[PDB]
RNA sequence: UACCCAUGUCGAAGACAACAAAG
RNA sequence: UUGAUGUCACGGAACCUUUGUUGUCUUCGACAUGGGUA
């Protein structure tokens, strides 16, 4: 479950740290991996608890 | 001395050049430049410059004239003229310097020694070697030397690779420049010559010269004496100034498909109602016009020019949308000649990408004249293949070294083809291919591209020459051209899915022996008709036909046919042909071209490549060294199967259906979703043909367990399991019967209790004939959706899981209408038929889907599949907390407000105030009186009571102006007061200045004149302020004349066309002299009664509490200003709308005037008038639960969400944390394929109508029945009001009652009078009660609790119905599911019946629901009284309120009354969410 | 600064969301 | 714009793998406007 590790590593990044910056990407890489080579990792038709809050993490990861 | 000749080198294929290497590169260690040694060299003028010409080298000359003169000495055994030649010297002591060495073997033709190292006499081959400068070969240049700014400018670079022979793809590649012959036909040159030279060394080098057939790697004969970049930025600057830049990608590809015709422009597409108002060609100058005009121009008006506009226009858009030895081979030597064509059977595609073009992802090779080329390097290559497949054994050569002796290459070694282009220069075409994920399927992440292909039927010329020292072809070349005079030419790329299968025809051939003195002199005359001349005089004697090996081998592919008929439409979807087409569709099927000489003809066909991929996923199932992967190819291995396109036996027209996504709370239109498509019909009674093949290769049709498994997957397709096409959901590409033929029966051979009656319903609705119900209820959902991580994949049949078929028949038990909406004028107003294919009566299966899934949806609890979750509501308020107010970051707060009279004639302020004072810009200068006096002569016979002193000064019309002195002398007052009872009467006579005692009251007057009035001239201040003027906008329009515009003494006048001029004409209460209206008529729009004289005038400004405007209440406020510019109910006239909607604002500006509502910092909101609208905080998809929205959502929380576009995590913020619902693991979503598919519902017998028709003599068409307006669902009615205690009251189910009688008889189901006719209604074709329609629903992997419940969705109980159609609210189209057939797959080969296990399915379901729903089952009996069928003798009353009683003849309260009676909005949710609950007692 | 309402017209949605080439 | 008694480059298929597809009832009732009197 990609997803779900990245929602771990999204509630538990701070951004002053490089290395949990770090972990959230390879976490991003591994989901995005997963969608690019068809798996059964595409069948996770979840999406993200806390919609606010990641998405404030996400833009700042992005920004 | 010396004597020169001029030689010319005439080039008859485009030639071979290398690249400008730096002078140091120019060593034999350079791999690159040694390898280019045999062609054309580019030089350049100066070393950093690009700037050059190209040139061929006497070096290379030489080397070829010397070859051909070793050709020439051993076919005349070393003897020319007198004198006999040494066998040469070809041996240096330092060979180091050289920087090519000889690898081939040099012909021996005599034995003697060479010719001593000095001797007074040479041999003439020595002379011609230079072994005695004698001979000095000079360099070849073009005639004049021109120059050119690269090699670019001259040829391109192609890439030429390396393939193997077992796996059949390539392992390298190389790239030489090619230039074409048409535009640098001829090189100049000379060669010099001494005197001393003997005329057997001159006629050698000229029978050399004559014999010198190939150069730089072409035939050769030789012989010797800004507008698209504008055009472009105009459309980006439209689009974006227009907010239009997704359509961006459309539009690069439309316009680009454009290049086949600059006619097509003419024939765009138009929107509906035929006006310039489509979403692509009019978001403009129009973007229609900027082509129409770039066609009319006369640079553009050759079909070239036309063509290179569209591509480079096309590419811009794209672009911005992305942002030694010694052998002997003996005197005999013969040139077999075969002159033919090689005919396109199939698509093909010779690879070929530019990089200066980045839109297409795959392209086809073109000549300069963008004809298309057949390369000789891709006929030698495959004439390389086919050679090796013959002898079974592949070449083990390495590139470099001594030649390579195997068969294969001994022949090779001695052929010839020319290069080839065609007379057919159409534009390619452009396919879109795609990658379906197997788990959830629909299409893998960024698997989308597209394909130049060229069309088939282009004719290629075709010569082969031979040359060996045997009597004629060898027999692998014979076998090889006999398979391709068979059509066994697979000569290109992409073969797997049927590109590039050629034919070859009018096969000549014709031997001659150039062993023979005669005849070779006779082609050294003739330079071996290799020109044009040379060929036609050769060609009229060549004989017909092709020599016959002796020894044949089978070809390697057999070829399979395959029929396939479709019960069920179809459609291949291509959105870009269908942007370009006057259809004006969403989607049109996929259409190919034919070159039929110079022209093209368009066909429609299934795609090669999606009928690869069904198969493919068909043989994936019922199951790297796989058998997938030795059957159909990998990334490693060519594949063992190729299959074609399939084209239908009889031409189909497409036809249009329109469809529509309808709210699961409003039970109406979804915003945006209403769309339509283009496939090809299909039906039970008339179905699609579609007729082709594919190849096999026999090594595989020869072995069991390949044939057994192609047999397994097609007995599945067969037996209709896997569809063909697009949106199988709805009822498309249905395959009834495949059947394949010409494999020996070796595939084909393996391919080959009554239902229990519905339970009665416990449901019990008890109706009452004096009550009357509402036409709709909710359906409460219970507070838990269940949702499942991971759902079914599509990628097996999974044990325990039913897959099958039922059968079902939909009974009417009301009248039933589904419109025919292709024609709206079938009996303005708006008339429509049933719909229809092919003149038989059908239900189409989206329909039927969204009727079963509005059910399943509330059966189990899920999302609300289709809701507008951004839609914001809007209230009118009523005639407390609005105050005054000048814009911004803040707002200033006004301490009070005045009603300054403007549409008057008391005043002349129109006349005294600048423009900018009007708009209130500038502030004014007005008196402000705010309590005016009136006076009592007498004591009352009043809490002020004010007794004081009057003296009497005029009396004249009535009035008595005199000034009054009270408080004790304190103040005095000036006024006129009318003669009053009981208080004149005091004074009779006019003593002009009479003492008299009164009584002065206040009444409160908030009047503000620029002015004071000259009548009254006491008691006015004068405060500054500004002036708020929004228009006379209070209008009360109507058709009809009503009280105020009956009692207009005179003329009414016409409405003018300045606001400013509006002067108030008459009053409505005459008595007192008050309520100033003014009256105007003009045409249809008829009466305006203007009810509004006052303006508004804001004073005291206070500039210290000025309150913040947070982003909500802007978003507020641009929402209350599209509602108030988007307005149907608009009245006609612009002089009577206020500045809001006449000038059309679209955003709050600093020093506007407006009315805000705030907290202690913040507003909280703004209106631009007195009473106004009131916007709500959240959007309607915040009030109701997170678990009830859609699983895959919309972003109704405050952010932007297009800062994370372009990257992929933005789908886990649409989607549900927890899941898919149930509905949404059967039905599926949008990332997430269906297991359900719902077929066409075909009529059983004779349509029974509502209405007889015209004709008697017709039985299949109905009279028409004319319905009321329908008009759009209202949330607001459902939600009243802003507070959390209102939400979404649940899924909207409308009641089954037989209110559809009294329309029938032509009367309104409301007032029970006529309806009229009028632009808005329509007129529907209906079918009645009693009709039966069978269709079918197909579905895969599922539980047994799906079956049981979706079993009990499709038959529910007895006493309940379905409701389906337009005009669910009138009574119209209460149907009934009967199950008759469920079919079970238990293996390829067996499908058992299925109608014994129905109980046990329908319990389990049932079972589901009590662990899911434990003893709080109360929505599905809600759900259960809302399909409660009325019993007979049982009819209920069931209407819509009218707006007011006074327009409803039976007396029932109107909405009005209504909003504050029964249906106040405390107890609204409840009435409206309870089934069967009445608004009206009669 | 307190009350009071008054008038009866009118169509809407017309495609949206995703994939835009990888090996 | 070459050197020369030694060039099989017509010595080399831009080839191999990929489903334009997934999701959607041609559906439907109370709304619109801003003031007026004291
Ligand atoms: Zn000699
Ligand atoms: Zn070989
Ligand atoms: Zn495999
Ligand atoms: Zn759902």
């Amino acid at each position: 479950n990609p997803i779900r590790d990245i929602q771990d590593r999204l509630k538990t990044a701070k951004f002053d740290n490089k290395d949990d910056m770090m972990n959230l990407a390879s976490s991003l890489y591994k989901y995005e991996k997963q969608l690019m080579d068809s798996s059964e990792a595409t069948l996770c038709q979840q999406g993200l608890s806390n919609r606010p809050n990641s998405f404030s993490q996400l833009s700042q990861f992005r920004d | 001395m010396t004597t020169t000749m001029k030689i010319s080198i005439e080039f008859l294929e485009p030639f071979r050049m290398t690249k400008w290497q730096e002078s140091t590169r120019r060593n034999k260690n350079n791999k690159e430049f040694v390898r280019g040694q045999a062609f054309a060299r580019w030089h350049r003028n100066k070393k950093d410059n690009t700037k050059g010409r190209p040139y061929i080298t006497g070096t290379l000359l030489r080397s070829a004239v010397i070859r051909s003169a070793e050709n020439l000495l051993t076919l005349s055994d070393g003897k020319i003229s007198e004198k006999t030649c040494c066998p040469g010297k070809f041996d240096t002591e330092d060979k180091d310097r050289l920087l090519q060495l000889r690898q081939r073997s040099t012909l021996r033709w005599t034995d003697k020694n060479p010719c001593p190292d000095n001797a007074e006499t040479y041999c003439p081959f020595c002379e011609l070697l230079g072994r005695s400068f004698r001979i000095h070969f000079g360099n070849l240049s073009l005639p004049g030397k021109p120059d050119f700014d690269g090699p670019k400018a001259i040829g391109s670079q192609r890439v030429l690779n390396r393939v193997d022979f077992k796996s059949g793809k390539a392992h390298d590649f190389f790239k030489a420049y090619e230039v074409d012959h048409t535009r640098f036909p001829r090189f100049e040159g000379e060669i010099t010559i001494d005197n001393k030279v003997s005329a057997e060394a001159r006629k050698l080098l000229c029978d050399s010269l004559k014999f010198t057939d190939r150069l730089c790697g072409a035939l050769c004969v030789i012989r010797f004496d800004n507008l698209a970049e504008k055009t472009a930025e105009q459309i980006i600057s439209i689009l974006d100034d227009n907010k239009k830049t997704e359509y961006t990608r459309l539009l690069a590809d439309a316009i680009r498909s454009l290049r086949r015709s600059s006619k097509l422009v003419a024939g765009l597409p138009k929107d509906h109602d035929g006006k310039d108002d489509h979403y692509l060609w009019d978001i403009g100058v129009t973007i229609r016009q900027i082509l129409t005009t770039s066609a009319d121009t006369k640079e553009l008006k050759n079909a070239g020019k036309w063509r290179e506009f569209c591509e480079k226009l096309g590419e811009a858009l794209y672009l911005k949308s992305k942002d030694s030895r010694s052998v002997s081979i003996g005197s005999v030597l013969k040139e077999t000649v075969v002159c033919g064509e090689l005919v396109a059977k199939t698509p093909f595609f010779f690879g070929a990408i530019d990089e200066d073009a980045k839109q297409t992802a795959l392209q086809v090779l073109l000549t300069p004249d963008n004809k298309y080329r057949l390369p000789r390097s891709a006929v030698r290559g495959i004439l390389r293949r086919d050679l090796q497949t013959y002898f079974d054994s592949p070449c083990n050569a390495e590139l470099g070294g001594r030649p390579c002796m195997c068969k294969t290459c001994r022949i090779m070694r001695g052929i010839t083809v020319m290069d080839a282009r065609s007379e057919y220069n159409a534009p390619p075409e452009i396919r879109h291919r795609t990658r379906i994920n197997p788990f959830t399927g629909t299409v893998a992440e960024g698997a989308l591209f597209n394909m130049e292909v060229a069309p088939e039927g282009i004719v290629f010329p075709f010569q082969l020459r031979y040359r060996g020292s045997e009597d004629g072809l060898p027999d692998a070349l014979k076998t090889v051209l006999k398979w391709w005079a068979e059509g066994q030419a697979f000569m290109s790329g992409a073969a797997s899915t049927g590109k590039g299968r050629f034919r070859m025809e009018n096969a000549k051939y014709e031997t001659l022996d150039l062993s023979d003195e005669n005849q070779r002199n006779d082609y050294l005359k003739n330079w071996g008709w290799r020109d044009e001349k040379g060929l036609e005089e050769l060609k009229k004697r060549l004989n017909s036909g092709l020599p016959e090996p002796g020894n044949y081998r089978d070809p390697k592919w057999h070829e399979i046919n395959v029929s396939i008929e479709m019960a069920s439409p179809f459609i291949n979807g291509d959105p870009i042909r269908a942007a370009v087409d006057k259809r004006g569709t969403a989607v049109v099927t996929f259409v190919k071209y034919k070159a039929e000489g110079e022209e093209a003809k368009p066909v429609c066909a299934y795609k090669a490549e999606s009928f690869r991929g069904v198969i493919r996923s068909a043989v994936a199932r019922i199951h790297c060294e796989c058998l997938l992967c030795q059957i159909f190819g990998s990334e490693y291995e060519a594949g063992k199967i190729r299959f074609e396109d399939l084209v239908f036996e009889s031409d189909p027209e497409p036809v249009t259906f329109d469809h529509v996504a309808i709210d699961r709370f409003t039970g109406g239109a979804a915003d945006k979703k209403k769309f339509d498509d283009s496939p090809l019909p299909g039906s039970p009674a008339r179905p699609l043909m579609l007729k082709g093949s594919f190849w096999i290769r026999r090594d595989v049709l020869e072995d069991e367990e390949y044939c057994k498994a192609l047999g397994k997957a097609l007995a599945d397709v067969n037996n209709g399991l896997y569809p063909l096409g697009g949106k199988s959901a709805i009822g498309y590409g249905q395959v009834k019967s495949l059947g394949i033929k010409g494999d020996d029966k070796r595939i084909s051979r393996l391919m080959n209790v009554a239902v229990p009656e519905k339970p009665k319903t416990d449901a019990e609705v008890r109706i009452e004939a004096e009550k009357v119900y509402y036409p709709h209820y909710f359906v409460e959902p219970h507070k838990k959706v269940e949702r499942e991580e991971k759902p079914c994949g599509h990628q097996k049949f999974h044990e325990g899981r039913l897959t099958g078929k039922i059968r079902c028949k939909l009974i009417t038990k009301t009248p039933l209408i589904v419109p025919d909406t292709s024609n709206d004028d079938f009996f303005y107003h708006k008339s429509y038929a049933f719909f229809r294919l092919h003149k038989q009566i059908m239900i189409p299966g989206s329909e039927l889907r969204g009727m079963v899934s509005s059910v399943y949806e509330t059966v189990t609890n899920s999302c609300f599949r289709i809701f507008d979750e951004t839609k914001r509501l809007s209230w009118r308020m009523d005639a407390q907390d609005f105050l005054p107010g000048r814009v911004g970051k803040h707002i200033q707060k006004f301490s009070e407000t005045a009603r300054v009279p403007f549409y008057d004639k008391t005043q002349k302020h129109f006349d005294i105030l600048d423009e900018q004072e009007i708009a209130g810009e500038k502030p004014v200068r007005m008196w402000v009186k705010r309590f005016i006096k009136r006076l009592s002569l007498v004591d009352p016979a009043w809490k002020r009571r004010k007794e004081g002193i009057a003296t009497f000064i005029e009396q004249k019309n009535g009035s008595y102006y005199f000034n009054v002195v009270t408080n004790n002398g304190c103040t005095s007052f000036h006024l006129w007061h009318k003669p009053d009872n009981f208080d004149q009467e005091k004074l009779e006579g006019i003593q002009n200045g009479e003492k008299l005692d009164c009584w002065v009251r206040d009444s409160r007057y908030q009047k503000a004149f620029q002015e004071i009035p000259e009548n009254d001239p006491d008691g006015w201040e004068c405060k500054e302020g500004y002036l708020h003027v929004v228009g006379p906008s209070k209008v009360e329009f109507s058709d009809k004349k009503g009280d105020v515009i009956n009692n207009f003494q005179g003329t009414l006048p016409s409405v003018p066309n300045d606001w400013k001029t509006i002067r108030t004409n008459d009053f409505k209460n005459r008595k007192r002299k008050n309520e100033p209206v003014f009256c105007c008529e003009d045409d249809k729009g008829n009466y305006y009664t203007m009810a509004k004289y006052c303006e508004t005038f804001f004073f005291d400004l206070k500039e210290n509490e000025e309150y913040e405007i947070p982003e909500k209440a802007r978003i507020k406020y641009k929402e209350l200003l599209r509602v108030y510019n988007n307005n149907p109910q608009a009245v006609p006239e612009s002089v009577f709308q206020s500045r809001v909607a006449r000038e059309n604002v679209e955003k709050l500006k600093s020093g506007d005037l407006v009315y805000f509502k705030h907290n202690e910092k913040y507003v909280e909101d703004i209106v631009p008038v007195r009473i106004s609208r009131t916007v709500d905080d959240r959007m309607i998809g915040k009030r109701m639960s997170a678990d009830l929205r859609p699983c895959h959502g919309d972003w109704v929380e405050d952010g932007d969400l297009s800062a994370l576009n372009a990257y992929p995590e933005k789908r886990l913020l649409l989607r549900h944390p927890k899941g898919l619902c149930p509905a949404c693991r059967l039905f599926g979503t949008g990332s997430y394929k269906g297991r359900v598919r719902f077929g066409f519902a075909s009529l059983e017998n004779d349509p029974e109508w509502l209405i007889p028709g015209k004709n008697p003599g017709d039985p299949f068409h109905g009279g028409p029945v004319m319905l009321s307006l329908l008009e759009r669902p209202r949330p607001t009615w459902s939600i009243p009001g802003s507070d959390n205690k209102f939400k979404v009251p649940g899924r909207k189910f409308y009641v089954h009652h037989h209110a559809w009688k009294t329309i029938k008889d032509g009367n309104h189901p409301t007032t029970g009078k006529a309806i009229e006719q009028s632009p808005n209604n329509r007129t529907v074709e209906a079918l009645a009660g009693g009709n039966s329609f069978s269709f079918e629903i197909a579905f895969e992997n599922l539980k047994e609790w799906e079956l049981g419940l979706l079993i009990h969705s499709l038959q529910l109980e007895k006493g309940l119905a379905h409701k389906l159609g337009m005009a669910k609210s009138m009574g119209f189209g209460s149907v009934e599911i009967d199950v008759e057939s469920v079919r079970l797959r238990k293996d390829w080969k067996q499908w058992r019946n299925g109608n014994s296990e129905i109980p046990n399915w329908l319990g389990k379901g049932f079972a589901k629901l009590k662990e899911w729903f434990r003893d709080e089952l109360d929505f599905i009996e809600n759900l259960k009284k809302l399909l409660w069928f009325p019993e007979g003798d049982q009819a209920p009353r069931v209407c819509y309120p009218m707006l007011r009683k006074k327009d409803d003849p039976n007396g029932n309260s109107g909405y009005e009354e209504l909003k504050d009676g029964e249906f106040k909005k405390e107890d609204r949710q409840k009435k409206l969410t309870t089934p069967w609950t009445p608004w009206a007692s009669s």
